[PDB]
């Protein structure tokens, strides 16, 4: 199994920026896609942004042109640069590693999806 | 508990233990049935068992989609000897037999335990009735897709038939699915998981490519003023690894052209190392002669096209040198891997010239565009190309050779310990690449 760990959450004055991160630890070969999600208290989960292997990006309209999703694939660590933060952006931001291929040198290996705990973003 | 596994393996199939530790794990995780499963082992690492055996130990029936009738027959015959009531519904089946089996499949306690079936058959609406009544009574313990690689267009043998199988798997929510092939790049694997709708986690049992005892390196023909002599020197270091026994064992040199084989075998002989040319151009007799000479180590070095190595089974092959780069990383792993079968340390080496690469790259684009004019367009034409590019990368890049091969095939970082030029001398391989720049 695989640890997804988010980091870089906080409170900011609206108009500010944050940079969220997602370290996937484990015997990871490749990940089909890593998707950033936000869930506000008692509100439906919202798809924010996605990056596939080969850096093919995909962003929600609510955020297009404020949010930028990067990947240090060497560190298997994806980022969300969040510029021009609005109070409506306040939520728990978490990644999903979709199509995550672990393998052992032995040939035993697991293809599964994996979900982070989250990090809180709050905008005054 | 695990004894019923060992017990049936022995009592039915008549082996005491499994062929490899991975076959055990694969078969054992098919037994539990709590996960869907992918098995990727070369032909004859015992993939059939990984489902044939659990099929018997399961409550209900085990249905096996195999793409060709040819493949089905081979197994039915063998399973029938094991006194297993295995049935096959296919194109080839007789009008009366077809209706007689259909009747069997409808009975409470059907005689069939293991049903082999064409993907053609599986989609055909004339069959769906039988399928439903079986799905209904939840009489499926296991669905098995053999030759899973036929679902992918990046596979060498895409069968559209196989695309419909994924929808069927979802209808069979009850049962775990087992998918098997020999051949799968990571792109073919994800294609296999996606298009079959397998339920995560998928446990994957994938025979890695990495072999401890093989030392891969690359030399750049363009940097070597005496190449024929460099090859000679190489062949002897490899054969000469028992000082007292003199020349211990044998090796192979692979060439593209039949010409180059004939020519090179001579250049090697004259320069010290007795060598004979092998290729389909020669008389059947002259070949069996050269094989036998090579086989009994009368002539320890054989210079050959991709003709040679097909079921050789010579253990002490101390070197495989590629004079010309190979048409695919697929081909290079197969060719080079005829080395060191006995597990005594061996050397695989690739003679790279840009001049070679250009010839081949040209010849693939011709043979490919020639294919597109005859049979029209295909997506496996790109795998064909990218398969060559992967091997050029292997030569033109700094970095562990075993890793490079592991990357391409989807194997985990391999335990290479000074087992390739790069890991042994990263700087000198940089020095040698920096140099190839200046040539051109
Ligand atoms: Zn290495």
């Amino acid at each position: 199994q695989v640890q997804l760990v988010e980091n870089g959450g906080g409170c900011v004055q609206a108009g500010g920026s944050l940079k969220l991160s997602c370290a996937a630890s484990g015997s990871i070969f490749s990940i089909n896609r890593m998707t950033w999600y936000r869930q506000a208290p008692g509100k439906e989960r919202e798809w924010v942004a996605a990056i596939t292997s080969g850096g093919s990006t995909n962003y929600a309209y609510s955020v297009k042109g404020r949010f930028t999703i990067s990947r240090d694939n060497a560190k298997n660590t994806v980022y969300l640069q969040m510029n021009s933060l609005k109070p409506e952006d306040t939520a728990v931001y978490y990644c999903e590693a979709y199509g995550t291929y672990t393998l052992a040198p032995t040939g035993e290996g697991e293809y599964d999806d994996y979900w982070g705990q989250g990090t809180q973003v709050t905008v005054s | 508990p695990e004894r019923r596994v060992r017990s049936t393996l022995k009592k039915v199939f008549g082996f005491d233990s499994f062929k490899t530790p991975l076959q055990e794990s694969a078969t054992m995780a098919v037994v539990k049935g709590n996960k869907d499963v992918f098995v990727c082992m070369p032909t004859g690492a015992g993939k059939s068992l990984c489902y044939q055996l659990p099929a018997l130990l399961a409550k209900g029936i085990t249905i096996v989609v195999s793409p060709l009738i040819a493949l089905i027959q081979d197994q039915v015959d063998h399973l029938l000897t094991l006194k297993v009531r295995v049935s096959s519904l296919n194109s080839k089946l007789s009008a009366q037999e077809r209706k007689e089996l259909l009747a069997d499949l409808e009975r409470e306690k059907p005689q069939t335990k293991i049903l082999y079936i064409t993907p053609e058959m599986a989609a055909s609406s004339s069959f769906q009735p039988t399928l439903n009544s079986l799905v209904s009574r939840h009489l499926l313990s296991y669905l098995v897709v053999d030759e899973a690689h036929c679902v992918s267009q990046w596979g060498h043998d895409f069968r559209p038939d196989y695309l419909r199988l994924g929808a069927l798997r979802s209808r069979l929510g009850h049962a775990p699915c087992v998918a098997l092939t020999a051949t799968a790049t990571p792109q073919v694997q994800e294609d296999v998981f996606a298009a079959l709708h397998l339920k995560k986690p998928v446990a994957i049992f994938k025979t890695p490519c990495f072999r401890a005892n093989l030392f891969y390196d690359v030399q750049f023909k363009e940097l070597i003023s005496d190449p024929y002599g460099n090859l000679k020197d190489f062949c002897l270091k490899a054969l000469g690894q028992e000082a007292d026994k003199g020349l211990s064992g044998c090796g192979i040199v692979y060439c593209r052209t039949r010409e180059a084989c004939e020519q090179l075998a001579i250049e090697l002989s004259c320069r010290g190392v007795n060598a004979k040319a092998y290729h389909a151009g020669l008389k059947a007799s002259e070949r069996t002669l050269v094989q036998n000479d090579w086989m009994e180590e009368k002539v320890p070095v054989i210079v050959a096209t991709i003709s040679f190595g097909m079921g050789v089974d010579k253990a002490n092959v101390r070197f495989v040198a590629h004079w010309n780069i190979a048409k695919s990383m697929a081909g290079y792993y197969q060719e080079s891997g005829r080395a060191g079968r006995d597990g005594k340390p061996s050397w695989c080496r690739l003679y790279y010239s840009r001049n070679d690469r250009d010839q081949v790259s040209f010849l693939i684009r011709k043979e490919v565009a020639k294919l597109q004019e005859k049979r029209g367009n295909k997506a496996s034409d790109k795998a064909t190309i990218m398969a060559f590019d992967a091997l050029v990368t292997f030569c033109e890049e700094l970095g562990c050779r075993h890793a490079a091969i592991a990357k391409y095939f989807g194997d985990a970082l391999p335990a290479c310990a000074k087992g390739c030029d790069h890991c042994q001398n990263p700087t000198a391989v940089r020095r040698r690449l920096e140099a190839l720049e200046r040539s051109s």
